[PDB]
């Protein structure tokens, strides 16, 4: 699984071969927790 | 449950404007129609319950297994309510005939059908194959009595059979 | 082929460049010789069955011997249903002119389920061939080139 | 990040910045050990390392997300990137496999 | 079972303002089992594969590797 | 999925040949398709001019950009130029499938989530979707136009 | 500049470096003559936009032309009130020390709101560039050099 | 061009030659692609004045200056009403399939009359080809070819 | 498109799609036309690049002007170079079906270029539009279609 | 890069156009194409076949099938196969693009001094790839078959 | 004459029914009257501009429109664009008929006589349907400016 998840080409042309990977996207109601608070 | 013209009253409501020609114009299609779909749904109401026997003989001369065994239509008591079923069926056709939508079988119908027949046990293939046997029986008796042009009665019993598709394309 | 090309064009956010609408406008004007070999291939689907298995257990006696699989009315019966269900599709890839809803059913996952019913995989591909040599005499030229066609694919495919 | 290099939207833009609204990215550069060609290798401060040290933190932070403590790290392979032979990516898939 | 491999990958995407001198020309050690993937990945971005040494395996190994 | 293909399922999950109801329904396809193409060619030819259009008639000089507006910033209004233009291609797929499956697959699925978390207001763009469909409409002709104005008020329809 | 440090260092697990903190007191050191600068830039707003639009249309006079965009007293309206928009972020960039406010209002989406707006993207930076030379000659030489820094990032990034 | 044969068989004592029965019956077939592209002309008439008036004052400045006739706004607004009516023109010879019932009330006496308002006839030759260029890109190929010939017509008839 | 076809199956496990199969059998079958459409773009090189390179200066008589970038024999015939190997370049699109020789020769670094040359980017896009003109004017009217669609792939990467 | 690229690389560099020696260049590979593409169905049909008669013909019951040779472990078997099934599914490439650069930009990159470094050796490979060209000259046709055997003489020979 | 009515009359003097040599003449030309009507729309567009170019190419800034010569008078600068005007009207027919005769009936009947009568220059003619029927090849393209050559080059050799 992790082998097929760094050989697949959404990893390598996006992240590249040199950088340490990082978040991109996030779930709808997992930005509906982190904006919507007291404090936006 | 929404109306072959409420339904256009909803899509109408949600953007806030008046009926325009458009609307005009399937209700223009929805009011010569009704008269005929009257007229077949009267037909089909008068010989449903010899509808629903024969649905049930054709249904076991397809597949022997319903009748069998290793079936779910094995006693009376077992074969009852694939009867009642088959009522069930064309009666809601029935009435998404003079509705002229497909809501009611939505709405009433195919919501909760897989949790139940899967819950029950009860099988999906050979219920879309009875609901079929249903809908070529109600065609011949919707072509006896008048009305030429039968795509009206045609649709209900495929909509109920999209909807109660395993879908596997 | 239609659901080919917007899953094509979908992936990317650009419509459908008009080549692809080219390909659709072609595939709609054969549509009527792919309707007409689909039900030829359809009213005379005993006939090919019964030639396939005449071919194939002419060709491969291990099924009918014992050991292999088919062995009895009743297992023989399951491949010849086999066999049926194979036809079935690739008149539903006739249609459709392209092999996706024929491979969504019959070819996706088809090696594993062959391997735990015990049956092997190159004695179903030879059944497909005779199948496809089978349609070839009922068809004419022009109708058995296209028919192959999917037949091929499906050989191809087993293997 | 940026709203318009949507992967549903740009599968021509994957590989551009995250912008200033993503988080900051890490890449590796300053290899430790590559000091000129003539003959020296005899320093102490060396500024390149304490930079290519904090990658090695931010692979931990981001795969398991926490700080590992301090009986758990994994020297072999840190050693190993930082010699110049195995990369990010390579020390993500054997960080991966621990 | 370790590779040691060193190959130059150009960029047919754009251009980048950030060195990537890391990732065009490299010189790496590689395992055995995922050299075979990450050759294949240079393989489809175009790039030339200049030297392939095997570091610590020995050839001919039938066991133990 | 298709029209063929919904066609070709419901008579799979039967086990049921292709009987004469839905050889209708599949020649009727086949008559429709012409149409069908000369209308996806003619919404691909033009589509941000439509876009530009829909935008000038119902979102422009309103409060929506005004600061405050979830369209001030210029990022939000691209993002604002990114959705039309997806409702507008999604809306050509499915015209072209003859099939709203596609817009239930990929666009309506987890689109009101999305709408509520970021704070999106729902009936600007239901009115956005309906200048879309009525300028498509306008240029596509009556015949089309319906079928574009189907899958683009079943978009505004699942929204809401 | 602080946020930037902030999510810079938070990246990393570290702390805040203490060089960061020795930039995040110097820029709490200059942030006096930072606040003259954009009151300076707030009370002479209107002159500005004026000159702006004077050097402009002297520069390109095809948004004058009934082919561009500006054409008519409601679109030069809404051109001269551009130029105010970005005139007021390049004030938020002055305060702020860093461009990351400026570019997340007014930069970070923009061509392709210009391209569907018709409007070219070059006029708008040569508009900016009219800003800045009317700021120059309004400012002292140290205030315009600080002035043009954002001003430059503005116009560097229309193009 | 129901008009154009039978006055054309009826200098002549003859009847309507069925050559000339065989046209009509082809156009009355070809009628509906007629009503869809005048239909499609018809409802996005302002976008094209709007970039009629686009590539003609770009591409001729005499008219915007003030030696010229179409000077300040109201002038601007009768020469895109002048537009406006030859798009009209134009759909009606689109519908008639024949150019009598555009040429009768726009061509057959505009040489005098734009001599007599000192108006230059090759700007509005200049802006019907814009007019063509405009709907050119609004409709498909064959549309497109088919307006552009009507309006090739008049492009022709204003030089 | 065999190219485009391969990459794309290649980022994939699986082979070539009966879809992209119907594809290229298309292109095949439109290659004759495109190569009748190369053969008259070829021998129409000299008056299609003068007359659009005219045009360009009849709309943008910046670069000739002697601030600008075009001013001297020497520019003007190095601009008019460029709208050569620009021509040349679709004519390679319009074989090839791709665009990928378009992009990979001409389209892909050519904003940094141009930036660094102190050529504006508008006015070569203004060019190649006026390229696209005389293209269209010259050739059959769908043909046109085909090829204006490549020189509007141009024009909108230019920009 | 195909054939159609090779072309317009090679008028770009003499920075003309495409005159007719190049659309004849273009006429020829259209013409050879209708049959590539029937080559190619014809080949990726039974490419297990075609691997499983090469490697029975060639390479089985020999001294590196045996203990003690190259081909002994099952590992390295099903290596030798999936190498043999990559000749001929990069010689079905190649025969489809008309041009052996994107074949040999493929494998012949590093694959010398790969099978240099595993010790594999060179001229079993060479017979195994002589015997997928026979089967393949014997299954496809005559003229396909060699334009199938020009490539996978391409391959053979850049590996010696 | 057309060229239809061509093969009618030379199948018509024989009394022969239409063989297929005239039906091969027939079909050749309702396969080439698609780019002769493209080709007749293009020059009626910009018939003016092919007079002006033509002018300016081969006859201003002559010794003709210099007093003495034959176009100093500006009734003879008239007649000579009336002329050019004829003679590429005239072309323009007989390019779309397929067949010469209009051009030996109505323009090439007695006009050698006029031109000596008059005192006009013929190699000045000459040279200036020279300068049209190589704008109008330019302007139309090449393979629809050799039929107009043809037709052009025709009034020229019937001319001199
Ligand atoms: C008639 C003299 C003999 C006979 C005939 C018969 N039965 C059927 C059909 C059915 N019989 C059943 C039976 C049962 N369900 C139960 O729960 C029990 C309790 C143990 C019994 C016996 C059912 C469910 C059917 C319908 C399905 C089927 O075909 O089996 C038929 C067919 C009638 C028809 O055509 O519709 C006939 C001719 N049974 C007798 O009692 C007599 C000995
Ligand atoms: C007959 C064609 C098939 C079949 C049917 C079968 N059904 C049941 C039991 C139930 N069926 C229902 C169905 C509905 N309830 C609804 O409200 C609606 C919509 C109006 C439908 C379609 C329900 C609720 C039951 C449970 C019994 C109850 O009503 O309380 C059985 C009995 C299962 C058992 O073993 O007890 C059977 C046999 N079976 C077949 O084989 C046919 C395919
Ligand atoms: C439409 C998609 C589809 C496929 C492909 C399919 C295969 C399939 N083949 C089966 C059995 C079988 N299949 C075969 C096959 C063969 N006889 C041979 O010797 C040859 C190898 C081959 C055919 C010529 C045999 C012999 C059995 C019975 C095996 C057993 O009973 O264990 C079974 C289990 C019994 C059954 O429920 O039918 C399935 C599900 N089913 C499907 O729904
Ligand atoms: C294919 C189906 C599909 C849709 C629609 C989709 C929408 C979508 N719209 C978004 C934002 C947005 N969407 C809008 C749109 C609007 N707000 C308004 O005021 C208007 C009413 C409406 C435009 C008509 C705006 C303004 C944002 C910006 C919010 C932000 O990024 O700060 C985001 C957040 C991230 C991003 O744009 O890149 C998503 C995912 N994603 C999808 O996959
Ligand atoms: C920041 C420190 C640093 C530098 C300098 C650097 C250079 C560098 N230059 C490259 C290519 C290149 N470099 C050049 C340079 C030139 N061509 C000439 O004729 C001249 C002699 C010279 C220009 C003055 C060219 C033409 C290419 C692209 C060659 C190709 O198409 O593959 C590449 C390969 C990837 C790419 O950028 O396309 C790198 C990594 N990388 C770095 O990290
Ligand atoms: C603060 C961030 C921000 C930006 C950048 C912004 C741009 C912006 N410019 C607009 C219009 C416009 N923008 C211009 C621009 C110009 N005149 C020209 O010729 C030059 C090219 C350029 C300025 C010198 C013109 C002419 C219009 C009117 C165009 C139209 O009505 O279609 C509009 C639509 C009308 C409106 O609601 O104001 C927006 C939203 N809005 C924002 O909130
Ligand atoms: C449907 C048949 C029809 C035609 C053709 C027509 C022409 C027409 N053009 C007019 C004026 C005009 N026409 C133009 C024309 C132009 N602007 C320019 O620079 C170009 C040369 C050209 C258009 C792009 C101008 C500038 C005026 C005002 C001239 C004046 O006020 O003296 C007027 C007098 C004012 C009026 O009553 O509208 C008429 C009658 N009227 C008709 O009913
Ligand atoms: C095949 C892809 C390709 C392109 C596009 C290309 C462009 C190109 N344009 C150049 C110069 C130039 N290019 C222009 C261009 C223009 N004048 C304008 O204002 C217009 C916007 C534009 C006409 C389209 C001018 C004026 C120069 C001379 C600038 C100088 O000499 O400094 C030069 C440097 C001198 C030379 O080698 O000719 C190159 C290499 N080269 C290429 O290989
Ligand atoms: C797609 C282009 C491409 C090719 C061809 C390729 C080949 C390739 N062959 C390999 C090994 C191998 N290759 C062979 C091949 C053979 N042994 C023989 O005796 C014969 C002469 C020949 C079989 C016909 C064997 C036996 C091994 C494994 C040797 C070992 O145990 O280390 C390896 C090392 C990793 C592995 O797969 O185990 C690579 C990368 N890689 C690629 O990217
Ligand atoms: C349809 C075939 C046709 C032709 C060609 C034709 C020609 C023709 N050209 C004439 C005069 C003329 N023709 C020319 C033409 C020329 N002289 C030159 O120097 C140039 C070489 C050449 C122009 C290209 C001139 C200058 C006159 C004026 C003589 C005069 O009227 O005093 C006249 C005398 C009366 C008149 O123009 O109204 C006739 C009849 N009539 C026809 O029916």
């Amino acid at each position: 699984v992790v082998d097929a998840i760094l050989d697949s080409l959404e990893y390598t042309e996006t992240f590249g071969e040199d950088t340490v990977p990082y978040e991109r996207y996030l779930t709808p109601a997992g930005v509906a927790l982190r904006q919507l608070r007291v404090g936006t | 449950m929404r109306d072959a013209v409420t339904s256009l009253i909803k899509n109408y409501d949600v953007a806030g404007r008046y009926f325009d020609r458009n609307a005009i114009d399937t209700l223009k299609d929805y009011f010569d129609s009704g008269t005929a779909r009257v007229q077949a749904a009267a037909a089909i109401n008068s010989n449903a319950a010899a509808l629903v026997k024969q649905a049930g003989s054709k249904l076991f001369e397809e597949l022997p297994e319903l009748i069998r065994p290793g079936g779910n239509a094995y006693t009376t008591r077992r074969l009852a309510a694939c009867l009642r079923d088959m009522d069930y069926y064309l009666r809601y056709a029935t009435y998404a005939l003079v509705a002229g939508n497909t809501n009611v079988l939505d709405e009433r119908v195919l919501q909760g059908l897989r949790e139940t027949y899967n819950s029950l046990g009860v099988p999906i293939g050979p219920t879309v194959r009875g609901v079929q046997i249903l809908k070529d029986l109600v065609k011949e008796q919707v072509a006896g009595a008048g009305i030429a042009n039968t795509t009206f009665v045609e649709e209900p019993f495929d909509h109920i059979t999209r909807e109660l598709s395993e879908r596997d394309v | 082929i239609v659901t080919k090309s917007i899953v094509n064009a979908d992936a990317e956010a650009r419509y459908l460049s008009p080549g692809e609408l080219d390909r659709i406008k072609s595939f709609v004007a054969g549509g009527q010789q792919r309707l007409r070999i689909a039900q030829a291939l359809t009213d005379n689907r005993e006939r090919l069955v019964k030639q396939a298995g005449d071919q194939l257990f002419q060709k491969r006696p291990d099924v009918v011997s014992p050991g292999g699989n088919a062995y009895g009315q009743e297992m023989t019966a399951t491949c010849l249903r086999d066999l049926d269900y194979y036809l079935r599709l690739v008149t539903y890839g006739i249609v459709a002119g392209d092999v996706t809803p024929i491979e969504e059913i019959g070819v996706i996952g088809v090696r594993e389920m062959y391997k735990s019913l015990g049956t092997p995989i190159e004695a179903v591909g030879e059944g497909v061939r005779a199948l496809k040599n089978a349609a070839s005499t009922l068809l004419s030229a022009e109708d058995a080139a296209e028919a192959g066609s999917y037949f091929d694919y499906v050989v191809g495919a087993l293997q | 990040g940026p709203g318009i290099n949507n992967q549903v939207s740009n599968p021509s833009a994957r590989g551009l910045a995250p912008g200033s609204l993503g988080p900051k990215v890490f890449k590796l550069d300053q290899l430790p050990g590559t000091i000129g060609k003539k003959a020296a290798k005899g320093a102490s401060v060396k500024f390149s390392e304490s930079s290519t040290q904090a990658v090695i933190k931010a692979t931990y932070l981001q795969v398991f997300g926490r700080d590992v403590y301090e009986g758990q790290r994994l020297k072999v392979q840190e050693i190993k990137l930082e010699n110049g032979e195995i990369s990010v990516r390579d020390f993500v898939r054997a960080l991966a496999k621990s | 079972r370790l590779f040691k491999i060193t190959a130059l990958v150009p960029s047919l995407s754009r251009t980048r303002t950030q060195r990537e001198l890391q990732n065009t020309y490299f010189t790496k050690l590689v395992p055995y089992e995922n050299w075979f993937r990450e050759q294949q990945r240079i393989q489809k971005a175009g790039g030339k594969i200049i030297k392939v040494e095997l570091a610590t395996g020995k050839q001919g190994t039938n066991a133990g590797l | 999925q298709d029209a063929i293909t919904a066609v070709i399922n419901s008579a799979d999950v039967q086990g049921k040949y292709l009987d004469t109801a839905a050889l209708e329904k599949l020649k009727a396809y086949f008559s429709t398709g012409e149409l069908r193409v000369r209308a996806a060619t003619t919404i691909s030819a033009n589509a941000a001019a439509i876009v530009k259009e829909a935008v000038a008639k119902s979102l422009l000089y309103s409060d929506i950009t005004r600061p405050g507006g979830n369209m001030y910033t210029t990022r939000r209004y691209a993002a604002c130029i990114r959705d039309l233009d997806y409702y507008l291609r999604y809306a050509t797929y499915a015209m072209l499938a003859g099939d709203p499956s596609i817009l239930d697959e990929r666009v309506l699925n987890g689109l009101k989530e999305t709408y509520n978390s970021l704070g999106v207001p729902v009936g600007a763009t239901v009115q956005a979707i309906q200048a879309i469909k009525e300028v498509t409409a306008s240029l596509v002709g009556a015949d089309a136009g319906k079928e574009m104005g189907i899958y683009l008020d079943y978009i505004s329809s699942g929204l809401s």
